């Protein structure tokens, strides 16, 4: 899965 | 942390890189700029974006 | 997976991005090119490298 | 820690 943290 | 659908842009803010994130399940209206430090878990999508930029840079070169 | 000391370069191979990795505890002789897909866990160092490239691109612009 | 996979 491609994920990221949201700022 | 959210699932990312695509990376759409890149910029520098105060000299530090950020990328424009399309979040999976959210409309484009909610796209956000994120520090490159935040996107370690979607480097396949980041690589896809980088590949596209290079392709366009090569085109700008060709037309020059 | 190894500890990374620094990112030293960037290139495209068959249109896909790679970065040049200095491994912590290894001499520069053993630097390797790695797919951007491989470096999700050292994005602080990747961001540092990107910041430096931008700085040099701005210099090339200034001198033009 | 900053780490990466080695190919």
């Amino acid at each position: 899965k491609q994920t990221a943290r949201k700022s | 942390e959210y699932v990312v659908e695509k990376i759409l842009g890149k910029r520098f803010v105060n000299g530090r890189p950020q990328v424009l994130v399309k979040w999976s399940g959210f409309p484009n209206e909610n796209n956000t700029w994120e520090p490159l430090e935040n996107v370690g878990n979607c480097m396949k999508l980041v690589s896809d974006f980088e590949s596209e930029v290079f392709r366009l840079h090569r085109k700008a070169a060709a037309k020059s």
